[PDB]
Order: structure tokens, then C-alpha cells, then sequence
């Protein structure tokens, strides 16, 4: 646009693909990750069904859609399926062509060596990239957020990193990652529901049960209290229409679920909670270090969005925490876009030429390029 | 003959839409009146809440200024 | 700093509105330019105290002089607070459509005397 050449800004995760143009400080076209086919054979004729039904095309209609996610939380099930995901991505929401801007991407901290390799080839010797970096997660919110001395700790449906992160990356161990984010939550509902006449059954559904979520289920501050106030049938039960048609008082059904966060030992898993992971990465930095880390803490991601998630960590940590100077939890009542607010900043960065692949760099490292600068 | 039929047919469909959404409208009219009550008192009690969480945050001050 | 000996201040006015006069504009057309920047002098004369709304030394943006800021809507005719629900707290959605302003952060101190 007579300004400069080749930029851009994108994002995925395990909610929405957030993306945009050049030199943007919010995303402009976010879209869910899903895809999936025809468990109802598309009128086949109605057309030859194919494209899986991604994108606001697919959450639109959800029925006829099995969706079948492919990214789940580290694990790629399949990557045959990815292939036509970016080809929505670049070219229909985006409206540009991958052989020419470069692109940002994100990376689950600690990812399968053998997947970086993987990705690689999708792009450069199919969508032909000759620039792009696939940054870390949490470290980019952290520029974005004006923190350079705090504890990150940004997760929302995909997996829970612990990232001490105020001075240095990439040191001693100090993370933690923990597949107990949002499909955990969305899978768990139609358990419980079951003993309420509900059943949301199939998965297509099921991605409902995120959207009514996110705007009303709420943390209990402590269950022993609330347990008898469940006699009081006010602060309980809230009447929701179901769009289709089918109320549900949600109310004890609101701050049961989440307890799980807190307790990991209702499905399974001797994974302590989220604040004594914490613990566990500060107790292995030094001893002169802590008085500072308490002062801030970085909470990031959409699950840190539900009512009831910063006081109780300012209740459960100065137990088990030294108590003498104060403490405060810098959570950004929005904390989402904390990683792309943190992308739109690296992505206007020249310095950020001594990260990203070149074209020719692949050709002359082979493919272990990324393993072999990066890290 | 035929033809009254039809516009009499007419007539009961307009009818019958007519008074569905006449019923309807005023039960929703009047639930508006009982909503915008409802919206306006907890209003009313928010603003109560703002104004003492507000005077909570001078009181936990000047208390802190007095300990130290 | 204001009253100076060197430059006379009333004598200037004077040949401020010859000049506008002389080239084309009328005081007619001198007061509907008036409002224009009486209004950002009214929604300038606003530089925000501290806001108690933090719990250890940090804080956000509140008024305390409220009639400077209500002079910044006075012009505008709006509601003085709903006003600085979406400048002082930065609201973002968008996603499908397009944004939905009404959620929003309140920043910190440099992002708040940034933005004013
Ligand atoms: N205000 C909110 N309240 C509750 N959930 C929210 C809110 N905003 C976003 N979310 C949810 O957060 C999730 C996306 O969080 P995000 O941290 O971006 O996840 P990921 O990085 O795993 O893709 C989605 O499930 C979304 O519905
Ligand atoms: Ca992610």
C-alpha cells in the first residue's frame, strides 16, 4: 500500500484462528479450528460434499458436520486434514498469497521435534514460504502486556504452560505442560449432564456446550459454603432458553465442573493444581528472586476469563507462599489476545530477521534448519 | 362461490395471525414493563455496591496509613 | 508563562481577523470555527488524577474534575460517563462480523496518558 512490502500477522490455537493484515493491533478475521465431513452424505449430489465444512461456513451448520478436530492439545491425529485449513486460511479470510508475506506463527512449548520438520514441508516446498518464524507461545505476550520482570502462566483450550519468564527463556526446566484445557471441559459436561435428563451425545453439539459456557458458568469461591446454600434456590438455578428450544437451570451444574481445575483428581490425574505447579517452578530459580515474582503474575488465556479465577489464586498461593511482602496477580481483563497483541510486536521487529527461516537457508542446513538455529 | 372461499379462507388466516400476535405482543409488552422494573432496581443496587466497595477502598487506606 | 512585553496580545487580534477577512472568511464562518476548536480545548483541559481502583501502588484512570471532562462531552451532548467507558477501557471482539464494542480493559497509566 505504498508503505512497505510482504507483512502479516496470524495465530492458531485450540478455539479460534486468529488472524489479520499488515501491521495490525487487533486480529480481523478469527475462526473456529474445526473440520469434519458427512455423517448425513450431502444430498451428494447438493454437491460432491467434499470440504470437511470449515470455517464460519462449517460453524454455521453444525449437523450435518462430524467435526473431527485435528490439533488436539500437542498431538496432531492427522495431517492430511490440515492441508486444506491453511488453504481457507491464506486464501479466502486473509485475501493474500502465502508466496510473498511471510508468517508468524505460534508454537506449543516443547512440541514434537519430528513435527517442526513436518510443517516445514508444508510450507516451503508446497506454499513456497521464503520467510517465517514459529515463535513460542507465552514469551511474546509478555512484551505486549509492558512486563519484562514476571511469572507468565498462558493457556486457554489448548494445554496449561507454566512460563517463568521475567528474564530469561530457554534454561533451566521451571515449565510445566498439562493437557487440562477447554475440550477437557466441554468433553466432561455431557457426563455430569446425564444425571439432569441432558446428553449433549454427538461431538458436533458438544461444541456447544463451550458456547453457553463462556457466559455464565462461574468458580466457587469455597464449595463447603456453597453446598448448603444450594437450599436457596436464587443465586442457583438461571432460566436459559436453549436457541432451538429446551431450558436448562444451570446452577450447582455451574461450579462443579470447574472445580476440576483446582482438583485434578476428579479425572484421573495426579497433576497438582495450577498453583502448586507454581510452586514447583519457583522453588528451582534462586532464593533472592521470589519477593519480586509475587509482586506481578502474568494470568493469560480465556480460561482466565470466568468469574471467580483471580482471587482464589490470591487465597490458595500465599498459603504455601512466603508471606511478608504484598502480592498481586496482573491479569488483563482481556488476556486472550495477550499472545497477539505480543505478535503484532515481534512482527513489526527487524531484529526478528535473526529468528525467522530464509528461503535458502532450509537448502543449505536441509531440514534439520529449524533445529539447528532455533531452539 | 369458489372464489369467497378463497378470501374467506383469507380472513381466518389473517385472523388467526392477527390475534396470536396481538396475545403475544401485549404478554411481551408487559413483560418489558416488568423487566425494565427489574433493570432499574438492580441498577438502583449496583450503584449502592459501587459506592461502598469505593468507600472500603479510602477506609482500607487510611487504616494501612494509621499501622504504619 | 503567558503575558509578555515584547508582543502585544490585543493589538494582534485585530490584524488576525483582516487577514481572515482579506483572504475569505467571515466572521460568520469564524465563529462556526470557533466551536470546532473551543470543543478540543474543552476535551484537551483534561489531564486525569489517580485512580484508586488497584489494591497495592499501581492504579488506572478516574475522574475527580469531573466539570473539565463534562466540558469535553458538554460540546458533544453525550452521556460524561458512557463516554469514557470506551476511551479510558479499551474494548475489542471482533471475529465473523465485525467487533462489538462494549466489553473492555482499563489500562495502565502510560497506555492511559498515551491515548489521551
Ligand atoms: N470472555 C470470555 N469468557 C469465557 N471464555 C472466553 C472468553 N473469551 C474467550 N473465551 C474462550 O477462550 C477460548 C480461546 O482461548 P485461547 O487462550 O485463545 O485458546 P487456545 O490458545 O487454546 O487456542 C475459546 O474457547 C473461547 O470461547
Ligand atoms: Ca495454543
Amino acid at each position: 500500500d505504498e508503505d512497505e512490502t510482504t507483512a502479516l500477522v496470524c495465530d492458531n490455537g485450540s478455539g479460534l484462528v486468529k488472524a489479520g493484515f499488515a501491521g495490525d493491533d487487533a486480529p480481523r478475521a478469527v475462526f473456529p479450528s474445526i473440520v469434519g465431513r458427512p455423517r448425513h452424505q450431502g444430498v451428494m449430489v447438493g454437491m460432491g460434499q467434499k470440504d470437511s465444512y470449515v470455517g464460519d461456513e462449517a460453524q454455521s451448520k453444525r449437523g450435518i458436520l462430524t467435526l473431527k478436530y485435528p490439533i488436539e492439545h500437542g498431538i496432531i491425529t492427522n495431517w492430511d486434514d490440515m492441508e486444506k485449513i491453511w488453504h481457507h486460511t491464506f486464501y479466502n479470510e486473509l485475501r493474500v498469497a502465502p508466496e510473498e508475506h511471510p508468517t508468524l506463527l505460534t508454537e506449543a512449548p516443547l512440541n514434537p521435534k519430528a513435527n517442526r520438520e513436518k510443517m516445514t514441508q508444508i510450507m516451503f516446498e508446497t506454499f513456497n514460504v521464503p520467510a517465517m518464524y514459529v515463535a513460542i507461545q507465552a514469551v511474546l505476550s509478555l512484551y505486549a502486556s509492558g512486563r519484562t520482570t514476571g511469572i507468565v502462566l498462558d493457556s486457554g483450550d489448548g494445554v496449561t504452560h507454566n512460563v517463568p519468564i521475567y528474564e530469561g527463556y530457554a534454561l533451566p526446566h521451571a515449565i510445566m505442560r498439562l493437557d487440562l484445557a477447554g475440550r477437557d471441559l466441554t468433553d466432561y459436561l455431557m457426563k455430569i449432564l446425564t444425571e439432569r435428563g441432558y446428553s449433549f451425545v454427538t461431538t458436533a453439539e458438544r461444541e456447544i456446550v463451550r458456547d453457553i459456557k463462556e457466559k455464565l458458568c462461574y468458580v466457587a469461591l469455597d464449595f463447603e459454603n456453597e453446598m448448603a446454600t444450594a437450599a436457596s434456590s436464587s443465586s442457583l438455578e438461571k432460566s436459559y432458553e436453549l436457541p432451538d428450544g429446551q431450558v436448562i437451570t444451570i446452577g450447582n451444574e455451574r461450579f462443579r465442573c470447574p472445580e476440576t481445575l483446582f482438583q485434578p483428581s476428579f479425572i484421573g490425574m495426579e497433576s497438582a493444581g495450577i498453583h502448586e505447579t507454581t510452586y514447583n517452578s519457583i522453588m528451582k530459580c534462586d532464593i533472592d528472586i521470589r519477593k519480586d515474582l509475587y509482586a506481578n503474575n502474568v494470568m493469560s488465556g480465556g480460561t482466565t476469563m470466568y468469574p471467580g479465577i483471580a482471587d482464589r489464586m490470591q487465597k490458595e498461593i500465599t498459603a504455601l507462599a512466603p508471606s511478608t511482602m504484598k502480592i498481586k496477580i496482573i491479569a488483563p481483563p482481556e488476556r486472550k489476545y495477550s499472545v497477539w497483541i505480543g505478535g503484532s510486536i515481534l512482527a513489526s521487529l527487524s531484529t526478528f530477521q535473526q529468528m525467522w527461516i530464509t528461503k535458502q537457508e532450509y537448502d543449505e542446513a536441509g531440514p534439520s534448519i529449524v533445529h539447528r538455529k532455533c531452539f | 362461490a369458489r372464489k369467497l372461499v378463497i378470501i374467506e379462507s383469507d380472513l381466518e388466516r389473517a385472523e388467526e395471525r392477527a390475534e396470536l400476535s396481538e396475545g403475544k405482543c401485549a404478554e411481551l409488552e408487559e413483560e418489558l414493563k416488568t423487566v425494565t422494573n427489574n433493570l432499574k432496581s438492580l441498577e438502583a443496587q449496583a450503584e449502592k455496591y459501587s459506592q461502598k466497595e469505593d468507600k472500603y477502598e479510602e477506609e482500607i487506606k487510611v487504616l494501612s496509613d494509621k499501622l504504619k | 508563562c503567558f503575558d509578555v512585553s515584547t508582543i502585544d496580545d490585543s493589538g494582534e487580534f485585530k490584524i488576525i481577523v483582516k487577514a481572515m477577512e482579506t483572504l475569505g472568511l467571515k466572521e460568520s464562518d469564524q465563529n462556526s470555527i470557533w466551536r470546532i476548536l473551543a470543543a478540543i480545548l474543552h476535551i484537551g483541559n483534561i489531564t486525569f488524577a489517580e485512580a484508586a481502583e488497584q489494591r497495592t501502588g499501581t492504579t488506572t484512570v478516574k475522574v475527580s474534575d469531573t466539570k473539565s471532562l463534562a466540558a469535553a462531552a458538554s460540546c458533544l451532548k453525550t452521556d460524561q460517563q458512557s463516554l469514557s467507558i470506551a476511551l479510558c477501557y479499551r474494548s475489542i471482539s471482533t471475529g465473523v462480523g465485525k467487533r462489538c464494542e462494549v466489553i473492555s480493559v482499563p489500562m495502565d497509566c502510560n497506555q492511559a496518558a498515551y491515548s489521551r
